[PDB]
């Protein structure tokens, strides 16, 4: 539980950075002087300068919710296998395997994802055939916006 | 004469330059009359690569 | 300048100018700035001084415990026996130690910041010999032997205050391998030099070549 | 104008040919600089005085091993003689290091600033340990005045370093016809005088 | 049709390198460039050489398919170890009823075969465990630099500098962010390495511990 | 004690990983031969083993329900139940390595820059000068406070600003 | 060779000679000293 509540600070304190920057800066930076006339939301100055790729305070923000996600899943990872261990009875299930991240791997997602992806067998279909196929759908509205 | 001497290093005061509170020796200034004549040459580049450019006689000031 | 501590030709930069002691030692440059160079000559003397006074208590008393006139207790064990007795005087002396040392040492922390600084009313009435010559040698201290005009006599209080600073170091460290006291580690030296030293018996180096 | 290592070959700009045992030979440019070449005349002649200085000890015992004495083989001596010595080992290293690095030291701080050692610092010697040059120093040892004459030092010169290469060149066979032969020099000497074209180093059982 | 895809990006850059009807003068630019401008709509990824660096995340997910097409196939159809009674295949015949179905190859393929990767911790195969995790470090650190932009990670190496130069401690060469190109190229790098990385991991670690 | 954790040397799940991992070893060791070189790789890996747990037994280590060794933090308490190897002494010998690290290559900087092209210098190193400040860096504590006491630490408004 | 001891004075030549020696340094004191964690 340790490592984790400060794998929790680095999301705070990073994810705070990209938006104080976005912020702070709106105004003006040393590559653009006056960002104030242009607006909050603007593509690009231009590739003058060196480039001038996602400079303005609306790509702060488009950053940050990239860590927003990660911060909380792992907030959110952190509740359900410690809640799982203590449901399921074995604790020593967390305290052991929690310290290094191939027990993540192995003993949360690759196992408790068994119920789930046999919704709909070749054999037949259980009641979780609906969330396995929105496990997909999931799987793939993140890969299109790639 | 109407300005800083012949190499001469200045001071710069634009808020909006690369160079800011950052010191250049003076190339040269013209004496026609000119709203910025102050011609100001830096080692550091800014960021397009271009490390001179003038200046006016309020924005710049003497050393530290 | 006194000899080099390299006869040859290692320049020093700050050194030339006149100070105790000056061999020109100090390949670090800690003393280039003058304001702090200052400074490092009092902890040299606060350091030297003490130091003698305590290598005493060491060696003056081991003597005589080895040739056996007196049963003392060697410096490594000294601290165990006092507090077991039955009249002791157990660890406010630590404390009293610090408020004690705490009254003195300000008032030379604040002389070498305003030389010559002690009020005419602060102190009862001995406001006057409180007052130094200089910075690290006052003058009230010393009852007699402080007229003469060549005054570097300094030079054997810092060839005999840097050497004590050697052997406090020495005690410390023979007392942690060799496990015996000081005068103890001597006598073995001189009844069988090459087997007792610091290479082979005494382990500072890992050294096990059995063939 | 001289000799060389290959007769034709253009030698070094470098090599004047002022210095002791100088045949226009370095290919690798190395001693180019002068400051490096005042370094490697000064290891040359210490890798070379020291070869001089064992290469002989090694011939004594070997000769006095042959004829009878009580002397081991150079190798595996230092194994042998320190199972049966009062002064353990560890004890006989940092003497053998703690004194050399006084010698050491000084001969460095006359390379980097020849005549400074001379300044009567270390017992009142003053005259004697200055140098006479980067590798060759007097004084104290020259004690019999065989360097006060340019005609005869400067051959003398060409002596102490040909004698020398030879020398080091030796060590280095002492080492090769021994991880083949695992004999003395001597014996391998006195075999090839014994059938010569017969012994050789093709009929070793090694490097073929 | 990962291929006929793969070749629509390659031939596309070829024809439209010299010149386009939004940028009739690209060859005046040159092969590589990251953009005209925000003009026309935007201008972003138009040259041949961003047509090379798109066409690599197709060639990947083609032959990504290949690869996969040749592990369970063979597995299942054709590799086994034969006894008296026919052969026993590895897993079972699967290929048939599974691969239909892209659940299948979630479940049959990557789910199943995992086994051998995840338990290689304590044994031989040990460093195929940790290949398949630093693969994926690897992987999803590029997208910090296909998702971003030079402009904000040039503004942040400003509040930096300022830092490094209170303390006096700055560079002569000034620090500047990547290209933009550049961060493109070192984004299909650590992108493939990790994506590629990761089958060199599963496939070893599955097949020497054979099913 | 403390943190309701128990000695590694009193607790019975340090011994059961003793015992456990030296098993595989020793099934391991009766395929080859005696004499055989992996027989001797196996046996230094069995002897080094048996080190490790006797020495982290021997060094007052706390261990946990499930067996393995915990470190504590606090100096207060590292100091007070003779845990202060752990974490609080190896804070100054890293700290000290770092600023070590700092003190010269400022130094580096600041002198390179006093002469003409000190780009030159950052890509194209002097090594008698960084060798040089290398191993005159053994008292950087000392400089630090000495520059800033002195006040030649830190620049004064003499840097860029953006607005 | 004024030229060659400059080439070795390039960055990625000096980083070299550094790595092998923090590199070495660490592996000889896990070499001998196997498996420190307590530091006495
Ligand atoms: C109101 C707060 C006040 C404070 C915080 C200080 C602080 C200080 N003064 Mg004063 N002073 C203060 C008021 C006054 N001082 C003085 C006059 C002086 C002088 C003349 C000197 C100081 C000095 C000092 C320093 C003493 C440090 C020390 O040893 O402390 C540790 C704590 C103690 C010493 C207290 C110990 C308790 C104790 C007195 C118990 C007494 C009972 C006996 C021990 C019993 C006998 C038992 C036997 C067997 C041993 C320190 C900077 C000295 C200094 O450094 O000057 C530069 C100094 O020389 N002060 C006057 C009169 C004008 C004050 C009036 O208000
Ligand atoms: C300033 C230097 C100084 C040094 C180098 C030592 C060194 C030592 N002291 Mg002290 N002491 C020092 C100052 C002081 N000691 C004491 C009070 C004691 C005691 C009461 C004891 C020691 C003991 C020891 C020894 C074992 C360390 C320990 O605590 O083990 C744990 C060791 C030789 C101990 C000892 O003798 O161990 C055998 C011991 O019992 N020292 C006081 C105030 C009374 C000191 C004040 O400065
Ligand atoms: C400077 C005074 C000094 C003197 C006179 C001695 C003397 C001695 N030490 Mg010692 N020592 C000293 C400082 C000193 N030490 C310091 C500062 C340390 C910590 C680095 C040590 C660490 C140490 C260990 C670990 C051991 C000894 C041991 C010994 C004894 C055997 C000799 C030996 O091992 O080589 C001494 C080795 C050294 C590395 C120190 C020599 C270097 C000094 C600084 C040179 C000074 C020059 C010259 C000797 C000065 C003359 C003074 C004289 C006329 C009074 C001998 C009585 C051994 C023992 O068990 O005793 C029986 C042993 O095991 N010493
Ligand atoms: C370490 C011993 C050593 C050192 C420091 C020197 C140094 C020098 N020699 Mg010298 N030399 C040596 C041994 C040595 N020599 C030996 C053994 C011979 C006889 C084979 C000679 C024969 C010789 C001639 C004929 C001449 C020199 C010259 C020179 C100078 C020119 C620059 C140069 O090449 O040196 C730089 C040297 C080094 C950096 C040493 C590198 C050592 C390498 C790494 C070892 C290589 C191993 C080798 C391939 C295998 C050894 C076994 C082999 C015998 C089978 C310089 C003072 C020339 C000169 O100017 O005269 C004064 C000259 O004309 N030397
Ligand atoms: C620097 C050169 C050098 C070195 C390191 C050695 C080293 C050694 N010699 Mg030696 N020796 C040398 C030159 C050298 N020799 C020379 C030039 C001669 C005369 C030509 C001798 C004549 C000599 C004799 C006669 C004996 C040694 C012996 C020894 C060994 C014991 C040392 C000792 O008694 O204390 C030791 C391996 C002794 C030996 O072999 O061990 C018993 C021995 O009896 N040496
Ligand atoms: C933010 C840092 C931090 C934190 C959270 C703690 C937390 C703690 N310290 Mg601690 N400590 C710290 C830094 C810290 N320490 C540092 C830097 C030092 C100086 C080396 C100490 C020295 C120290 C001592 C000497 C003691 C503690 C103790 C304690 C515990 C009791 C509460 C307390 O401090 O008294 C209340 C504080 C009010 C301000 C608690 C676990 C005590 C302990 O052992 O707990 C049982 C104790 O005796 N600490
Ligand atoms: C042989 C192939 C090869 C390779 C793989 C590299 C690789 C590299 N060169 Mg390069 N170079 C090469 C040939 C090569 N070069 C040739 C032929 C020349 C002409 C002589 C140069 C001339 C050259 C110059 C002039 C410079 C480089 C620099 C660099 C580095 C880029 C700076 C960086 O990211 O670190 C950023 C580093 C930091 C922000 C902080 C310092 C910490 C570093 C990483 C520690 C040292 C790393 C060490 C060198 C790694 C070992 C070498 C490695 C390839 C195995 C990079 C390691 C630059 C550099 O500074 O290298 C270090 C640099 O200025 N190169
Ligand atoms: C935050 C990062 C971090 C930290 C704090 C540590 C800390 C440590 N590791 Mg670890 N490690 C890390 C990252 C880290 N590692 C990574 C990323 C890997 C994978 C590449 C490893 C792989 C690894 C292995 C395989 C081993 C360690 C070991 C060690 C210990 C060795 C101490 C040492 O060198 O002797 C002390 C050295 C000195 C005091 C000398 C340095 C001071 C100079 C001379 C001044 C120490 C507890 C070893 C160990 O004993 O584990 C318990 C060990 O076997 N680590
Ligand atoms: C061959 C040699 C030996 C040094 C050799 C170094 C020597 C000889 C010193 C040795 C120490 C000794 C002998 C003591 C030994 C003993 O102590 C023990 C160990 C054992 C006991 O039993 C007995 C005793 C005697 C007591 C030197 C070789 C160097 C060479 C060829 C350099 C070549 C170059 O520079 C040039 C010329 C120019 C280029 O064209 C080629 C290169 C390559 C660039
Ligand atoms: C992160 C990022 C940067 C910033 C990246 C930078 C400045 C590169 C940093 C390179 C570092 C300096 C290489 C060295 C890294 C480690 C120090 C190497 C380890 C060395 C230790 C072992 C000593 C961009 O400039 C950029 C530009 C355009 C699109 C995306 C991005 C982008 O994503
Ligand atoms: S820098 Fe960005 S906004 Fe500007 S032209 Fe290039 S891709 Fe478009």
């Amino acid at each position: 539980d340790f490592l984790v509540h400060h794998a929790i600070a680095l999301g705070l304190h990073t994810t705070t950075l990209i938006l104080v920057k976005g912020a702070l800066d709106a105004r003006g930076s040393k590559l653009m002087p006056d960002k104030k006339d242009f607006g909050y939301s603007f593509p690009c100055d231009g590739p003058g300068r060196g480039g001038t790729c996602d400079i303005s305070a609306y790509d702060a923000f488009y950053l940050a919710v990239f860590w927003m996600l990660n911060t909380i899943g792992w907030v959110t990872f952190y509740w359900h296998w410690k809640h799982l261990t203590l449901w399921q009875g074995n604790v020593s299930q967390f305290d052991e395997s929690s310290t290094y991240l191939m027990g993540w791997l192995r003993d949360y997602l690759w196992l408790n994802s068994s119920q789930l992806i046999n919704g709909y067998n070749p054999f037949g279909m259980n009641s979780l055939s609906v969330w396995a196929w929105t496990f997909l759908f999931g799987h793939l509205v993140y890969a299109t916006g790639f | 004469e109407i300005g800083p001497k012949r190499g001469s290093l200045v001071k710069v005061l634009r808020p909006e330059s690369y160079w800011y509170n950052q010191v250049g020796k003076v190339v040269s200034v013209d004496q026609s009359g000119i709203r910025y004549p102050v011609v100001v040459r830096f080692e550091n580049q800014n960021y397009a690569g271009v490390s001179t450019n003038n200046y006016a006689l309020d924005e710049i000031e003497e050393v530290k | 300048d006194r000899p080099l501590w390299y006869p040859g030709a290692t320049p020093p930069a700050h050194l030339d100018g006149s100070m105790l002691g000056d061999y020109g030692f100090d390949p670090l440059r800690l003393g280039t700035n003058p304001d702090r160079m200052k400074w490092f000559r009092e902890a040299e003397l606060t350091n030297g001084r003490w130091a003698m006074a305590a290598v005493v208590g060491i060696l003056f008393t081991d003597v005589f415990t080895s040739i056996g006139l007196v049963g003392l207790p060697k410096w490594w064990e000294a601290g165990a026996q006092t507090y077991p007795i039955d009249n002791q005087t157990l660890r406010t002396l630590a404390i009293i130690e610090f408020l004690l040392f705490g009254w003195v040492e300000t008032k030379r922390l604040y002389d070498l910041r305003n030389p010559g600084s002690q009020g005419d009313g602060s102190f009862l009435g001995i406001t006057d010999g409180l007052k130094g010559t200089e910075n690290g040698y006052p003058g009230g201290i010393f009852d007699p032997l402080g007229y003469s005009k060549t005054s570097p006599e300094k030079l054997d209080e810092l060839q005999n205050g840097r050497l004590a600073m050697l052997a406090f170091l020495g005690f410390a460290s023979t007392a942690a391998v060799n496990g015996q006291g000081p005068i103890e580690s001597l006598q073995t030296h001189l009844a069988d030099p090459f087997h007792v030293t610091f290479a082979t018996n005494g382990v500072s180096i890992p050294h096990f070549t059995e063939f | 104008d001289r000799p060389l290592w290959s007769p034709g070959s253009e030698p070094p700009a470098w090599l004047d040919g002022s210095l002791a045992g100088d045949y226009g030979f370095d290919p690798l440019h190395l001693s180019e600089e002068p400051e490096m070449r005042k370094w490697m005349v000064q290891a040359e002649l210490v890798h070379c005085r020291w070869a001089m200085l064992g290469v002989a000890g090694i011939l004594f015992t070997s000769i006095g091993a042959k004829a009878g004495g009580n002397f081991p083989d150079w190798y595996d001596a230092g194994k042998e003689l320190q199972k049966n010595s009062d002064i353990p080992l560890g004890s006989l290293i940092f003497t053998e290091l703690l004194l050399f690095g006084w010698v050491e030291t000084k001969r460095l701080y006359d390379l980097r600033n020849p005549g400074s050692q001379g300044d009567g610092s270390f017992l009142g010697i003053t005259d004697g340990l200055k140098g006479k040059e980067n590798g060759y120093p007097g004084g104290l040892f020259d004690p019999m005045g065989m360097s006060k004459n340019e005609a005869s030092f400067k051959e003398a010169k060409q002596k102490e370093v040909k004698n020398g290469r030879l020398a080091m060149l030796a060590f280095v066979g002492f080492i090769a016809q021994h991880h083949a032969t695992h004999k003395s020099p001597i014996d391998n000497l006195l075999d090839h005088v014994a059938d010569p074209f017969h012994v050789t180093f093709a009929t070793n059982g090694v490097s073929i | 049709f990962t291929i006929h895809v793969t070749v629509l990006i390659l031939l596309k850059g070829v024809l439209f390198a010299r010149s386009s009807r939004l940028i009739p003068d690209k060859a005046n630019l040159g092969f590589r460039f990251p953009c005209d401008g925000p003009g026309r709509g935007g201008t972003c990824q138009v040259s041949a050489w961003d047509h090379v660096f798109l066409g690599l995340f197709w060639m990947y997910n083609s032959l990504s398919i290949v690869i996969f097409h040749f592990s369970w196939k063979m597995q299942s159809d054709v590799w086994g170890t034969v006894t008296d009674s026919g052969v026993s295949h590895i897993t079972g015949g699967n290929f048939a009823q599974s691969a239909n179905t892209i659940n299948g190859w979630l479940r049959d393929f990557l789910w199943a075969q995992s086994s051998q990767v995840i338990q290689s911790y304590g044994s031989a195969l040990s460093a195929y465990g940790l290949m398949f995790l630093g693969a994926h470090f690897v992987w999803a650190f590029s997208l910090m630099f296909l998702f971003s932009g030079r402009g904000y990670w040039q503004e942040l190496i400003e509040s930096i500098v300022w830092a490094h130069n209170k303390l006096r401690v700055a560079p002569s060469i000034q620090p500047r962010a990547l290209s933009i190109t550049q961060g493109r190229a070192v984004g299909v790098a650590h992108y493939l390495l990790g994506g590629i990385a990761t089958t060199w991991s599963f496939f070893l670690a599955r097949i020497i511990a054979v099913g | 004690d403390i943190a309701g954790l128990t000695p590694c040397s009193e607790s019975k799940a340090y011994n059961k990983l003793e015992r456990k991992e030296l098993k595989v070893l020793d099934k391991r060791l009766k395929q080859y031969e005696p004499g055989s070189a992996p027989y001797l790789a196996l046996q230094a890996t069995k002897e080094r083993t048996e080190n490790r747990f006797k020495t982290y037994a021997k060094q007052g280590l706390l261990c946990g329900n499930d067996g393995l060794p915990h470190l504590i933090s606090d100096p207060g308490l590292a100091l007070r139940f003779n845990h202060a190897g752990e974490v609080f002494i190896p804070t100054f010998g890293f700290l000290y390595v770092a600023g070590y690290i700092g003190h010269v290559g400022r130094q580096y900087i600041i002198l390179s820059k006093e002469d003409a092209k000190p780009t030159d210098k950052e890509i194209i190193l002097d090594v008698p000068l960084a060798l040089k400040l290398a191993f005159q860096g053994w008292a950087w504590p000392l400089a630090s406070i000495q520059e800033l006491r002195n006040g030649s630490l830190l620049e004064k408004d003499e840097n860029i600003t953006v607005s | 060779m004024k030229d060659f001891t400059t080439y070795l004075s390039t960055a990625p030549v000096v980083g070299l000679g550094w790595a092998i020696f923090t590199s070495g340094l660490l592996i000889e004191i896990n070499r001998f000293f196997p498996d420190p964690l307590v530091f006495s």
